[PDB]
């Protein structure tokens, strides 16, 4: 008694995740050199 | 936390050379040959099991490009294994792996788990750089080769379980004491 | 139109735990910082 | 992919509806389902302001006092504060005044904040008086609304607003 989500609504989900993911890699990979990693 | 292990892995070497293909191979199972340069590095998470106990992959996929080198020698350390990947049908690329075994040399801890893969090994007609000469190369410096390739599906997952196994079995053994 | 209701299913489980990580790592990355 | 690119918080009390309040703004949803957060969360939308657009990186800190070192990491560089409290729960009201304290003692002077008096579609269980609320924000000379990620009050608008204001003090310096 509850509802599937929509594969378009899957295939957003992604995109949004992906997006996020970009950034974070970035942000990690700019806090290792302030390290000196 | 699911797993009992947790092992930090990197891929590196020439850009080009199938990286991201053989790690798109060992996590999704699948291959695209459109090239998509990495910028500055990609990540991926695989947990296997190896003596019936549940071992979670962190895997750094790095640029081969040397813009990115100081982006992705930061990885270097602590990591628990790396691949050096070389493409079969790009000499320079062979020749380089020394330079890139320098790179982890001074870089990553003394006691890293390394394995070299002679990526692409499905285009025969290619080939540029021997078999016999990529196992030399590795025998020169003591270190585990195999021949993959991310189109064919051929040792990527074998390069990815034998590294873990060397790894915890490196681990088990120094925790017994 | 290949992509199918599981598969994709799967992607966002498998992104979403590299979020989670990644998360973590930030974090913790910050914290060395702040010494 | 954008000309301005700010980092936002959200900060109070666990439980006051903060990662809510972004879920709303993010994908235009709400669970009612308590999920509280670990340590961090974070979102990105892009919006547009006198025809450019606008990145938001948004971290959603954890309300819980374990989690105090890590989100506080988080404060230094950010450009808009959100301070949320809930309307229905007087003693995360009180506690905006240590959160402010907070602010200012991690993140830059001239931090842009605001606060958020959030739920204020449970006027059956309300605490705090809209007036007290704007009373306690004109205190300390902050920005003041009311929200309600349930039923979509001002969620958009406070964004928008604490965008407008980071943007604004942005092009005074040029
Ligand atoms: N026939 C064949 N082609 C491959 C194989 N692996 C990769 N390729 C192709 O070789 C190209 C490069 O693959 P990538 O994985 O992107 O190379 P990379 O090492 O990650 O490159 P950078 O990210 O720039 O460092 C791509 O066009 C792939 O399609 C393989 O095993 N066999
Ligand atoms: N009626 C109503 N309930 C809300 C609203 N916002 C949040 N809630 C409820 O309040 C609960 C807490 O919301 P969260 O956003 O998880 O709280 P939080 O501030 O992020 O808590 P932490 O992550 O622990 O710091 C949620 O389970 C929702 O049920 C709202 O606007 N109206
Ligand atoms: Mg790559
Ligand atoms: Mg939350």
């Amino acid at each position: 008694a509850e509802a599937e989500q929509e594969k378009d609504q899957l295939r957003t989900q992604v995109v949004r995740l992906q997006a996020e993911k970009a950034d974070l890699l970035g942000i990690v990979s700019e806090l290792q050199l302030k390290l000196n990693s | 936390k699911t797993y009992d292990y947790l092992f930090k892995l990197l891929l590196i070497g020439d850009s080009g050379v199938g990286k991201t293909c053989v790690l798109f191979r060992f996590s999704e199972d699948a291959f695209n040959s459109t090239f998509i340069s990495t910028i500055g590095i990609d990540f991926k998470i695989r947990t296997i099991e190896l003596d019936g106990k549940r071992i979670k992959l962190q895997i750094w996929d790095t640029a081969g490009l040397e813009r990115f080198r100081t982006i992705t020698t930061a990885y270097y350390r602590g990591a628990m294994g790396i691949m050096l990947v070389y493409d079969i049908t790009n000499e320079k690329s062979f020749d380089n792996i020394r330079n890139w075994i320098r790179n982890i040399e001074e870089h990553a801890s003394a006691d890293v788990e390394k394995m070299i893969l002679g990526n692409k090994c499905d285009v025969n007609d290619k080939r540029q750089v021997s078999k016999e000469r990529g196992e030399k190369l590795a025998l020169d410096y003591g270190i585990k080769f195999m021949e993959t390739s991310a189109k064919a599906n051929i040792n990527v997952e074998n390069a990815f379980f034998t590294l873990a196994r060397d790894i915890k079995a490196k681990m088990d053994k120094k925790l017994e004491g």
